[PDB]
């Protein structure tokens, strides 16, 4: 809600999907053609915005941790989850998806399925 | 632009350094040394005022005074001395010069945080400023937003349930034993197998043999014969005058205290029995993640097998169908310090802190829907 950042501000806007990735202490918008491609080295958030018949909008907020993603990274993405949910006034289900534990739901996002990718930003330490 | 500096005053350890460093800089004693009656030559004590390690070392000619108890703030006067040594002596900066995170216990009173503010305002002069509840800094340097967090260091041991960031304070249990209890229980147990532990020299030989031997035994009953029996859970202990001395059963028997108070004529919980007690005193849809999200922190949690222990006596409590984790973290000592600094440098932070224009014109008492 006091949180003055370009992506906040795009965030949950229309339906659809949305993924940002932890870099050094930022929240960095992935290229939509990206989408799927995630490193195991980096930690990432996504938002699932739906539309409701009451004209509301629903939100799924999943926190991806990569495998090798250092805490500064994982730490972060925690946070801005918390973040993200309360500018949009906690109208948002928060997920954690951790690499190789993936809710069926995160998953569902994804049609091709995701793809992970060695390697990453380096820490933010 | 400027680092922030991130400050955790734990009652036993204040760990201090620059948010964006992936450790503390500086870990020492939260104690202030001040001479008896002073002097002015080289060792004949010439400062007014030593604090952590430095006051520590000169124990000889100094009474050393511990301003926190329990994560509360007891003796302001001595609290600003640590706050200054740590400002200028410990990181060696202008704290006017940069925004400060400190953290705070559970349940610190509204008129305690309210001063703390006051006194970085106005006395260090901050330009900006935040406190920070600690099992919530160490939840997030685990990488969640929802858990239970058991936080035992030197004063308190307190168990904090946190569901999507927000720490449940009608849930919120302590248990009135932490480090130093242990510290003086195992000094104790140690001088009926015929020692003497007594002086503050000794008493940190019995804390090194705690964090050093001490276990947490997975069956107490398995264990406690197993050392009446073999000689295999013996550990030999050199000692500063050389000799050497065997540790039994003592190692395990001193953590146990955690779990059953009763061993030091306290009747409280443990720590297995109040993590369920708190997780009962949550709303049913939160309890599942609770229970797959122990995540522990502090010194006092870093006993080898107690996770392993935790694991076993709270699956026992939890239904059948609950999936129990207990997750604690190598680096649980600095995990509260470590989540500050990750906190401290998110460049969506930054409009985060109080700001020394709204202190002068809202005054400390905005410092609790500030950091809320
Ligand atoms: N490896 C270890 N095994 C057991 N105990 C340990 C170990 N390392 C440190 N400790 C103990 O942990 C305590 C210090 O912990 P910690 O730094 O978390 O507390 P604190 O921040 O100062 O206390 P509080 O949060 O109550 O204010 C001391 O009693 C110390 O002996
Ligand atoms: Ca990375
Ligand atoms: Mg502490």
């Amino acid at each position: 809600m006091v949180v003055e950042h370009p992506e906040f501000l795009k965030a949950g806007k229309e339906p659809g999907l949305q993924i940002w990735r932890v870099e050094k202490f930022d929240l960095v918008p992935v290229p939509t053609n990206l989408y799927g491609d995630f490193f195991t080295g980096d930690a990432y958030v996504i938002l699932k915005t739906v539309q409701l018949r009451n004209g509301n909008l629903q939100y799924d907020l999943h926190y991806w941790l990569g495998n090798e993603c250092s805490q500064d990274e994982s730490g972060a993405a925690a946070i801005f989850t918390v973040q993200l949910d309360d500018y949009l006034n906690g109208r948002a289900v928060q997920h954690r998806e951790v690499q190789g534990f993936e809710s069926a739901t995160f998953l569902g996002y994804f049609k091709s399925g995701l793809k992970y990718k060695k390697g990453g930003v380096a820490s933010g330490f | 632009e400027v680092a922030a500096l991130v400050i955790d005053n734990g009652s036993g350890m204040c760990k201090a350094g620059f948010a964006g460093d992936d450790a503390p800089r500086a870990v020492f004693p939260s104690i202030v040394g001040r001479p008896r009656h002073q002097g002015i030559m080289v060792g004949m004590g010439q400062k007014d005022s030593y604090v952590g390690d430095e006051a520590q070392s000169k124990r000889g000619i100094l009474t050393l005074r511990y301003p926190i108890e329990h994560g509360i703030v007891t003796n302001w006067d001595d609290m600003e001395k640590i706050w200054h040594h740590t400002f200028y002596n410990e990181l060696r900066v202008a704290p006017e010069e940069h925004p400060v995170l400190l953290t705070e216990a559970p349940m610190n009173p509204k008129s305690n945080r309210e001063k703390m503010t006051q006194i970085m305002f106005e006395t260090f002069n901050v330009p900006a400023f935040y406190v920070s509840i600690q099992a919530v800094l160490s939840l997030y340097s685990s990488g969640r937003t929802t858990g239970i967090v058991l936080d035992s260091g030197d004063g308190n041991t307190h168990v904090v349930p946190i569901y999507a960031g927000f720490s449940l304070p009608h849930a919120i249990l302590r248990i009135d034993l932490a480090g130093r209890d242990l510290t003086d229980y195992l000094m104790k147990i140690l001088s009926e197998r015929g020692y003497s532990f007594s002086t503050t020299a000794e008493r940190e030989i019995v804390r090194d043999i705690k964090e050093k031997l001490c276990y947490v035994a997975l069956d107490f009953e398995q264990e406690m014969q197993t050392a009446a029996q073999s000689s295999s859970i013996e550990k030999s202990y050199e000692l500063p005058d050389g000799q050497v001395i065997t540790i039994g059963n003592e190692r395990f028997r001193a953590p146990e205290a955690l779990f059953h108070p009763s061993v030091l004529g306290l009747e409280s919980a443990g720590i297995d029995q109040t993590t369920y007690n708190s997780i009962m005193k949550c709303d049913v849809d939160v309890r599942k993640e609770l229970y797959g999200n122990i995540v522990m922190s502090g010194g006092t949690t870093m006993f080898p097998g107690i996770a392993e222990r935790m694991q076993k006596e709270i699956t026992a409590l939890a239904p059948s169908s609950m999936k129990v984790k207990i997750i604690a973290p190598p680096e649980r000592k600095y995990s509260v310090w470590i989540g500050g600094s990750i906190l401290a440098s998110l460049t969506t932070f930054q409009q985060m802190w109080i700001s020394k224009q709204e202190y002068d014109e809202s005054g400390p008492s905005i410092v609790h829907h500030k950091c809320f």
